[PDB]
């Protein structure tokens, strides 16, 4: 089906500004909706941002509105998020998830990236 | 292609060029059907033909997915509500769902 | 909108395991249910309440009755032991559970 | 009868045993599959033949997901992503397969 790899996570100090990559490998990526969605440090799952298939509609979580950008590129199969002006808060591992249509629901999920901010 | 065509036929028959272009026009337009039924048997095999089969219980509606780009959803269930029938919802399936639209539907 | 999972459930190999998800008007509503196992990604494991993705083992189930859902796993294997979140929509954002701990003894 | 009849007209556009029963079994042959064509045809106009037209991205969404079935003709659609919802379109009475084969070579 589709690989979903995940990257650009690292140590960042507060109100700095991350782009998470999710390079979804196979052309199929471009028929789903996908999903950024963080797991914080012993927390459970919580939701992040939600791109459909040509990005007219961009969903976001109250916790984070006008912080993160989540944009999707076709032609080149990848899912990029942008978080800025990240808060002390935002510490979790990303994981990008595909709406497949066979499934209905978050079925393929990616290693999931690592974010850490601190001082 | 056509050459083929007749010339078999005038084999089987016995195994003014204006009237053999027309036999062959009309060959080719019988190639024509068969190709453009043969097409449809083909794409109902790959599955994007999205024939629900009805003529009972539920079923699950799974996510919109876009086909081929277009910003239209592919169907994944079929949803029907009458007045006073609790309304059913049926998976389209990925095999042959006009093949088995009609044989559900010639069963009874 | 307040969804609402046990901290933990566990019970011995074999039993079958009811883990609730309690949330209002959550019988609208459709629920789907992820593994999340230490060190590996989620996996879908029952969508539309009661359905399973391909591959998924037929110990999983799904129901839902009222304001609450359940996932029901039968057959406990040594490896079902993970955490379970059930999601749904408030309105248009997916709203997790706070996930159940399954460990099997 | 009508076997003899095509072949007959076949030999007349030629001319200006068993060969004439293989002949006129293929043409038995070709004239089923053009009957079943019409057939298919005339199901597809009286509307006993649900083929699924793509559905709009503008759709409004319903209220609720399918299996509530709120707004019913017999649609059919998937759940979106967005709200669980599920965005539903009622199937073309009149021509579904032609319509949906016209959308197709749209695209």
């Amino acid at each position: 089906e589709l690989q979903l790899v995940e990257s650009g996570g690292g140590w960042v100090q507060p109100g700095g500004s991350q782009r998470l990559s999710c390079a979804a490998s196979g052309r199929i990526f471009r028929s789903f909706y996908m999903s950024w969605v963080r797991q914080a440090p012993g927390k459970g799952l919580e939701w992040v941002a939600t791109i459909n298939q040509d990005g007219s509609e961009k969903l976001y979580v109250d916790s984070v509105k006008g912080r993160f950008t989540i944009s999707r590129d076709n032609a080149k199969n990848s899912l990029f998020l942008q978080m800025n002006n990240l808060r002390v808060e935002d510490t979790a591992v990303y994981y990008c998830a595909a709406w497949s249509g066979n499934s209905g629901g978050m079925d393929v999920w990616g290693q999931g990236t690592t974010v850490s901010v601190s001082s | 292609i056509p050459q083929s065509l007749d010339s078999w036929w005038t084999s089987l028959n016995f195994l003014g060029y204006r009237w053999m272009a027309l036999r062959r026009f009309i060959i080719f337009l019988f190639i024509l059907l068969l190709a453009l039924i043969f097409l449809l048997v083909l794409l109902d095999y790959q599955g994007m033909l999205p024939v629900c089969p009805l003529i009972t219980s539920t079923g699950p509606c799974r996510t919109c997915m876009t086909t081929a780009q277009g910003t239209s959803m592919y169907p994944s269930c079929c949803c029907t509500k009458p007045s006073d029938g609790n309304c059913t919802c049926i998976p389209i399936p990925s095999s042959w769902a006009f093949g088995k639209f009609l044989w559900e539907w010639a069963s009874a | 909108y307040e969804l609402t999972q046990p901290p933990s459930v566990s019970v011995s190999p074999g039993q079958t395991v009811s883990i609730p998800c309690s949330g209002d008007k959550l019988g609208n509503k459709n629920v789907c249910w992820f593994q999340h196992k230490p060190g590996q990604s989620p996996v879908l494991v029952i969508y539309e309440v009661k359905y399973r993705p391909s591959g998924i083992p037929e110990r999983f189930s799904g129901s839902n009755s009222g304001n609450t859902a359940t996932l029901t796993i039968s057959g406990t294997q040594a490896m079902d032991e993970a955490a379970y979140f059930c999601q749904t929509w408030d309105s248009t954002t997916v709203v997790f559970g706070g996930g159940t701990r399954l460990t099997v003894l």
